[PDB]
Order: C-alpha cells, then structure tokens, then sequence
C-alpha cells in the first residue's frame, strides 16, 4: 500500500485555544490524532478525519502547565499505520498572547485611571472560565506606553493588576498603548501592542 | 547560556559621537526590554534609557534626551547606545541590562568609555620578584608593575586566572596622562621558583595582552 | 521625576551584626523596588526584587520590606563578602531612578601589614627610569601612613599610593607605594626603604634594600 | 431550642451514585425525624418518616437510618428526578425544627445549548420598547457566558439573564437572555446577535437576525 | 379527595396585617393538627406554628409569637394565619400542612405574600414566534414573554397545560419594581402552524388570565 | 298485621365496648338481633328483647379489624318478620377512645418523667384482656400539651409509648394535659383531653 505519514505538525494557540495543524493534505487517506500529557496514555482525539487540523483545546486546558505530546496516524482512505509525532507543548509558556484592549479610562482627580480588559480564557477551574489574569496571576505584567500628542518622546508604567494611576499634564492630549508580558517565560513573552487611544 | 557582550574599552575624541554595542546571546532581545545604564567614577549608577526591541519603542531619562539614542538590530540581537557632543563628563562605564519586567536579570560587563585627545599607549609590564626571600610571610609575594598605559582599563590576572587566592590588584593611578596599576600574588615559598608564576596583563583599548613570567 | 532618597551614605558595622539600608520614594511606587549589590569593579547583582522577593540565588540573610514610599534592605548576619555598595532602583514608571546607594564597610579585628619591597627591574632600568614598589598587604585599619627614605631621613616625594578595597574574605586592606626615581637618582644612591606607621605596632614597619649591583 | 444540623449544604453527584445527607439534633429526638424533598416551585413531599419508614409511594432507593441524635437519608442509585432540596424536620417536641436543608445537583454528560433568537414582536413595538430574547436551552454545565452585540463588537448591557433548574429528566439547564432596547435604538440598528461561550465548543455559539421590515 | 386551598397571591402594605387562609377539603380539621410553614426566597423552610382545631389549642415557634396567630373556623373547615406589624422580612411563601402525627401528609400549594407599597401591575404578554424557522432542532421553539408585572407570581402554561413536554419557564427577574418571566415551549416543525399553540399567562395578584396564540 | 321495623340503628362504642341502640321504642313488639362479620352467616344474639339496645361486645372483640354487619328483626308482641340493617362497623377504626389519664409523675434528674395510664380493654387475646396499647401498638401516639402557669403560650411533645421525659424550668408551676391520637385513622382519630393537672 502507500499512505504517507505526516510532516509539519504545528501547534497553533492564542489564549489557550489550541489546534494542531499538519501536512500534507490527505491524499486518499484519513488521519487520527493521539495526544497524551508528557510521555503517556495516548488519547485518540480527532478520529479518521480528512482535515489537517485537530482542535485539542479541552485536553490542553485540563492543565495549562503540563507538557503535551501528540501524534497523527496516517490512514488510507477508501476501499501498523505510520504516524508522526508532534513536538512538545507547554501551554502556559507558549500560547501566544492576544492583543490587549484598554477597557476604559476616567480621571480620578490629578490622575487618569486607565484600565485594561481582563480577557476570559477557555481554561476552566470548577464550572467556570478563568480570566487571563486567573491563569497567570502576578506572573502577568501589563506595560503601558503613553505620551502626549505634543511630541514623539514617551513614558512607561508597569502593572500586575488591571488599572494604572498615572498623573498627567493639565489640559493635554495623551495617547495610550498597552502590551502584556509574561515574566516567567523565556520566549513567547509579549503580546501585540494594543490599539493606540488618545484623550483630548 | 544567556549573555551580553561589550566593547570593554573605548577611547574617543571630544565632540565626536559614538555607538557602543551590547550583543545578546542565549535569548532574543525582542522578547525583552533592553536597558543602558551609565556609571561615572566617584559616583553611583544612572539610568540612560530603554528600548523595547519588539515594537521598536524607546524611553529615556530626560537628562539624556538629545545626548543619547538607543537602537536595536533585531537580526544580530544587538542593542546600541550612541552618545554625541561628547564631553569629558561622559567618560564613564556603560552597562546594558535585561529587563524581564520584574528586574534587570542580566548585565553586560562594563564598557569603559573614555573621551580624550591623548593617544592610546599600550602598557609596559615588569616583573617584581624578590631581591631575596621576602621576610614577611612563610610564603612569598610576587608583583607585576603595569606602567605607562592609557586609557583604562588593564585586566590583570595570574597564571591566566588559575592562581587566584592571594591576589591584590591596586587601582590605576594617573601620572601625566598615563596610569600605573600593579598586582601582587602571594604564593608559598615551596611553590616558586619551584613552579611557574606568570602575571598576564590585558589592555583592551589597544588589543594587547602581555604575559610576564617572573 | 519620581525621586528616591536612600539612607545612609556609608555605614560601618561588623560581622554577625544586622543592618538596614533605606529608600523612601517621593510617591507610592507600588513595590517596584529592587535592591542591588555592586562589589568593586563588578556588574551589579540583583539582590531583592518587587520589594520583597529574594532572587537569582541570593542568600537568605537578605530581605527587604516595603509598601508605598518606604522600603528597606536588611542584611541579618553581616558577613565578609557583604562589603559592597547597595542601590535601590525604582522601575514602576519612567524614568527608572536608582537611589544614591550606600557603602557598607565591615568592622573587624585590627591587623598588621605584611610588607614587601621591590627594587627596579633591570628590565625597567634599560628604559632609564626606576620604580621601587612597597606592598603593604592585608592591614586593618585602612588608615596608614607610608614614608619613602632615600639615604637616611632624606625621605622623598614623587611617590604614588593606591589602596584596595575591603577584602571580600578577611575584611582587610592592601596598599601599594611606588617611588619612581629615574636610573639617575636611582644609581646616585644605595639605601632604599619605606616606613609603615600603623598602630598595630608602636614602631615603624621598615623594609629596605640597597642597590649593590656589584 | 432543640437544634438540627444537616450536612452538606450542597452536593453534586452523578447518576447511579449513592448519596448520604445527614442530620444531627442536639438531643435525643427519639426518631421523630422526617426527610422532605422539595422540587423547585413545589410544596414539599414527605420521603421518610419516623426515622426509617418509607411513605406515600416513595421509591425503594430512599432509606434513612437513625437513633437519638444521629440521622441520615441515603439515596442508593441517584437519578434524574432527585435534583431537589431535602430537609429533615424533627417533630418530637415544640418547636418543630427543619434542618438547613441540602441541594443535590446531578452531575452528567456534557451538552451543547441549542440556541434561539426572537425579534421584537410588532405588538410590543406598539408600546415603545423592544426585547430581543435569546433562549439557550438544554445545556450542561450550568456555566455559560452570553454576549449581546448590536452592529458588531459594539456589544451591550440592558440585558437580563435567568437560568432554570436542573431538569428532572435530562439533568440539563436552559437559560434566557433578554436585551431590552426601545423602538428608538432598536430601529437605529439592524444586526442583533447573542454569543454563547460554553465549553461544549471552542468557538462562540452565535445566532442572529436583522431588523429588515422593508 | 383530600385537599388544602390557599390565596395564591397577596400584595400587602407594610405595617398592615393580613390573614392568609387555607381551606380544607375531604377531611375534617378537627381530627388533625394544621400547621403553617414559611419559606423566604434564597432560604429554607421555617415552622411558624400549629393548631389543634379540636380543643382549640395552638403552639408557636418562639420566633413568631406576637408576630403571628393561627386561628381555625371548624364550621368552614378553615385554618388561618394572621401576620402583623409587617416588614419586607415577611415577604415569603406560606404553606399550611396537615399533621397525621407521624408526618405532614398534605400540603396546600403556597401563598406568595409580598409586602410592598408599589402597586399591582398586570403583566404584558408578548408572543415570540420565530422570525423564520430556526436552525437548531428538527422541531421548532416558540416562546411567550411576560413582562412588566408585579407582584409575583405568574403561572405560565401552554395549550392550557396539555402541551407539557418541551416547556421551560424561566424565573422572574426584577427590573424597576416589575419582573419579566419568560416561557418557551418547543414543538415539532410539523405541528406548527399546522396545529395551535397558545401560551396562557395567569397573574393571580390581579385576577388576570391572558391567553396568547402565537 | 302491623309491627314496625327499625330505624336509627347506631353503633355506640368506647374502647371496643360495643352496643347497638335503635328505634323505635317497642310498641307491643319484641326485637331479635342478628350480627355477622362482613357479609355472612348471621348470628342471633339479643333474643326477643324489648330493649332498644344490644351489647354485641363478645362478638366485635373476637376480631377488631373486621367490619361487622347487623340487623334487627321486629316481632309482634302478645297474642316473614320485618328487619332493618345496621351500618357497617369496623371496631379498629371507629370506636371512640376513652379520655386519657396521666397515671403519675416523678422527676428523673433535670427532667420530669410524665406517664399515661395504659387503659385495659375488653379485647381478649388468649385468656387475657389486652390493653389499649396492646391492641394498637405503635399506631397510638399520645400528644402532651404542657405549659407553665406563669404564661399563656403552650408547648408540645409526642410519644408512642406511655411516658415523656420533658425538661421543665427550675422551680416553676407546669400544668399538663394529654390526648390520644390513632394516626392510622381517617375519622375518630382523637380522644378527649385528659383533665388538666399541675405541678409546683
């Protein structure tokens, strides 16, 4: 017979929503995906499909800090199957970070209270969806870049909560841009800078 | 595994401008915030400014705006800091750090930037063996007299750093544009000239490395 | 803009002793304080970050408390390799301000300087000048007076001095005195010796040699 | 005066599983303990009376044991119509005391809500306001986030939500989301759609309609 | 055969006093002990007191003495329960039961007492027919939207209770003194408009029964 | 001829002591009474009496759970009889329960042991008369209302044996009263209340 194995197993995830994509497109063949944690009871998930993607979220979400292994078994379509192994994945350290949003911002006197929207993730503790701030905790610093219309040179402000309390120059136009950071990580550390917003 | 590289030396003529470098190794500078910190002689640390190699943004201490510019080449993983309108006030040591958000977890050794006119002048190393067995310790004291070199610095080591314990390197001392440092190791009488003791001097500003066996 | 005021400037204590360095910020910095130790000629090492976290393998004896504008670092059992300079660095919003730093000097059991004298290397002589080096190693108090005498009382000047920094392992100090006569005056005379006045002893510490190349 | 202490307040169990609810009275009640079941919006029903007698047509899987201060009701094979609240009522002497009761929620196989959206009845519009209702019936877990978006992301508030109780036959839950704009804002826009995030899917359960009375 | 009847709804002004009633049918109350049990919203059952219609004796939970008074008219086979000095804290559902000595073996449906000043407000029943057959099931989901009523409750039934299988009445929700409940019957596509599906709404506090054909 | 049949056949009975009283008073006629269980071999008992009452106890007590049926034949006094049937009688469910009596009572520690007299009944198992409690068993609850003289508000306690162990307040006057309730019944469920009695 002849049903090629798989190549280009690529984990793809943002906010813990994970999907394993592979190659090549099925040529008179189906694939079945088996994922387990680190070294283990391999769980078959997406059975005999013909898609080159397998949404493994519900699995990875059971424990974002776990390193998951997966493999695709190349099956002959129509009238010891070979399989390829996926590279390891540690959700907590590799799911990219969605681009942040400035949820709101009102002056609390001499200062401007800027707030970041606490994204919800698919990750679920108990019968509940834990926010992005629920998964990470103190290990999630938001980095603010603000400045005033007047000139190019900017100012920063770190935070590991969701609001900022900056002081700003009376009667001035200030723009904003928030970016997430996962200190603990050695690699997929940042988020895309959020859409710049200005006052008056 | 992780590491930041620095020019180490850097003689420059007043008025001129200069771009020092900080080579990253073991991590990708776009995941971090690069920082540059100045430090004059009889003074503590001063923050120059940062750069978020990611989305090419920078932030500077007002004191340095217009004097400096921080730039990064995300290919070669290198951050840069270019001064300008150089005054003697600039002769300092520059360190580049690595902000992981909670702290500056890594530092490039320092680059000793010197703003002068006077010319580079490699060191004259001279051994200091005892005219006779020193009467002071049961063990003996060997010295190295690094003289007439400029600009700073000259890292002095013994047996290429092996014989470390009894080492004393005394700070540089100007005497008409040139310095004079010195270093004196103390080894047991039972190890010299029985064994070899070599003081190795390195003057980075003039790519020289001298090795005096005493 | 957001000023940090660290106290005290310098502070001498002794082994086992406890200390407290302090930094007050001109406004609530939200625990974005980090303490830094800087041993001489060394990149800074991050001791405590985020007001109270011990870091990258920092000894347990270091700790810091703080909330708002008041922060303080306390070494519990002062040890030898504590002799360094500490800075607190606020980094919660631009610019990042290092406080002015505090220098800790270790108080310890007095000690006598083991002296060594070195006649001009025949090598340096070729040049036509001469440098006699007197090493005054491992002494405490750092306080010391050194005298160079060329043929009796006729002492001199044209001598350079330089001290080390409290040793990170025995808390003492070394010194270096260098008289630089040219071959001329060098050969004009024969007796060469230095006078070490330190109250470890009541009488001068003298170490001499004669230029008797005969 | 004579207190009953029932435990646990709430408790989730899966079908066919066995469960034990408990009541401790602060003194021999002499088996004058009765267990009552209350289905939502229902008068209570008398499960077990006189500590251990099954009553008016109660299923054999119900049983209670007790003597004096210790009493317990036990369901052997938990089933669908057991999602109710149970109370123990001591009625041995005045005053008659019901325990704090416990709510059994049945744990069962996951299920996706089947959605439904209804546009403002013309009848209602005659009044001046408008209520779009989103029905999210037969789901499980009871947990569910719903988002109303009028003309894209511009989502809203002015929404009311209400869940039902575990169905007595399939052990699932239905919801009911209602955004209530007036004819004004209703007619201002065209796209009306609610999103249901529930972990039966990884992508929103969206359902829309457009106000095109043209 | 046997049965106990209660007023269903009752709105009362704070301070006033009220007399709920519970009419007995198919048994003589002078042969049993009539009870009264209150139940407040997010709370469990609470015993108010009892009465022995025979030799006119009554017993009360301490907590109610003075606040209540159970009376019975043995001619009209009716027990009573009059509350007084009314505060919002009396708003709850009152059941009257029947004690045969071993257990409460018959419960009247509940009376829903609401103590408020806000006036009565009949509901507004708006039908919810699909804006076009929905893509969820083979069968279709209709709905009735009871809104703006007060005080509780409203009994929402379909085809006068015949149509029972697919029903889902969602509990009221307060929004400006008035609630909004909502029901949704789900029938086969093949049976509507083929057949008739009427949601009939009853609001007892105002003797209103609305019948909607969707 | 002319001899009137009966009317007003009433079963009258307390603690299973059953008598059938009827009407009218005999006007130159004698009645004979036939009693059987539920639909059966009739047994004559009150021969050509002139009393309008017949003590049928010996009969009903043989089986208190049965439903007896009876009739009264009207025979002409002096020188196909007419008959009227009685209603059904089910001893266990309609005999009135005699007024209870607190038999005695003495404090047993921090409480007051109260007790009800275990009345005797005509019911005769073996060559013995069973007590009220012997006949009904746990199907006989005694309701005790007690209350302290001081106040008007009462208290209650149930028991399905003959004694109560009610705590009472140190040095107080408490009156008592107790009622018998057969829970199993649907009609003559209760007895009259026992004469109130007080302590100190």
């Amino acid at each position: 017979t002849n049903t090629v194995a798989a190549y280009n197993l690529t984990w793809k995830s943002t906010n813990f929503k994970t999907i394993l994509e592979w190659e090549p497109k099925p040529v008179n063949q189906v694939y079945t995906v088996q994922i387990s944690t680190k070294s283990g009871d391999w769980k078959s998930k997406c059975f005999y499909t013909t898609d080159t993607e397998c949404d493994l979220t519900d699995e990875i979400v059971k424990d974002v800090k776990q390193t998951y292994l997966a493999r695709v078994f190349s099956y002959p379509a129509g009238n010891e199957p070979l399989y390829e192994n996926s590279p390891e994945f540690t959700p907590y350290l590799e799911t990219n970070l969605g681009q942040p949003t400035i949820q709101s911002f009102e002056q609390v006197g001499t200062k401007v209270n800027v707030t970041v929207e606490d994204e919800r993730t698919l990750v679920r503790r108990n019968n509940t969806f834990l926010s992005l701030r629920d998964v990470f905790g103190k290990d999630l610093i938001y980095t603010l870049y603000y400045w005033k219309s007047s000139s190019s040179g900017k100012k920063t402000a770190k935070t590991n909560t969701n609001e900022f309390l900056i002081d700003v120059d009376k009667g001035e136009n200030y723009c904003f841009s928030v970016q997430a950071v996962i200190p603990s990580r050695t690699v997929n550390r940042k988020s895309t800078d959020s859409p710049v917003e200005c006052m008056g | 595994e992780i590491q930041l590289q620095q020019s180490g030396a850097e003689l420059v003529r007043p008025g001129a401008l200069v771009k020092l470098s900080c080579k990253a190794s073991g991590f990708n500078i776009k995941d971090y915030y690069m920082h540059w910190v100045k430090q004059r002689p009889e003074q503590g640390l001063e923050w120059i400014g940062l750069i978020d190699p990611e989305n090419g943004n920078t932030i500077y201490d007002p004191k340095f705006q217009g004097k400096a510019s921080i730039t990064a080449d995300t290919s070669s993983n290198t951050a840069y800091l270019q001064l300008s309108s150089l005054t003697s006030e600039d002769t300092a040591v520059y360190y580049c750090a690595r902000d992981n958000s909670y702290y500056f977890d890594y530092w490039g050794q320092g680059t000793t930037l010197t703003v002068s006119s006077a010319k580079t002048t490699p060191p004259s190393v001279y051994p200091l063996a005892p005219g006779s067995a020193a009467q002071t310790n049961s063990m003996v004291t060997l010295g190295c007299l690094v003289k007439g070199y400029f600009p700073e610095p000259v890292t002095v080591t013994w047996n290429s750093g092996s014989l470390s314990s009894g080492v004393h390197t005394f700070p540089a001392v100007l005497q008409s544009d040139l310095y004079t440092l010195s270093s004196s190791v103390t080894v047991p009488s039972s190890t010299w000239p029985s064994e070899t003791v070599t003081c190795n001097v390195a003057h980075p500003a003039s790519s020289t490395k001298v090795d005096k066996k005493i | 803009d957001i000023k940090m005021t660290q106290s005290p400037s310098s502070m001498y204590a002794s082994l086992g002793e406890r200390v407290t360095i302090t930094c007050k910020a001109s406004q609530d910095i939200r625990k974005y304080l980090n303490w830094y130790q800087q041993k001489p000629w060394k990149s800074p090492k991050t001791l405590i970050y985020y007001a109270t976290s011990l870091a990258d393998g920092v000894p347990s004896r270091f700790s810091g408390s703080g909330s708002g504008q008041d922060y303080s670092l306390t070494i519990s059992s002062l040890e030898s390799d504590d002799t360094a300079t500490y800075y607190c660095l606020q980094h919660g919003e631009s610019p990042y301000t290092f406080g002015g730093g505090t220098k800790l000097e270790i108080n310890r059991a007095d000690a006598a300087p083991t002296v060594s004298i070195f006649p001009p290397s025949s090598e340096q002589l070729t040049s036509g000048g001469a440098s006699v080096v007197c090493f005054l190693n491992n002494f405490y108090p750092k306080d010391i007076n050194v005298k160079w005498k060329i043929d009796g009382s006729e002492r001199q000047n044209g001598v350079l001095n330089s001290w080390t920094d409290q040793d990170s392992k025995d808390s003492t100090y070394s010194m270096s005195s260098t008289l630089t006569l040219t071959k001329d005056e060098y050969e004009r005379h024969n007796s060469y010796t230095c006078e070490a006045t330190h109250k470890t002893s009541t009488s001068p510490i003298v170490k001499s040699f004669n230029r008797n190349e005969c």
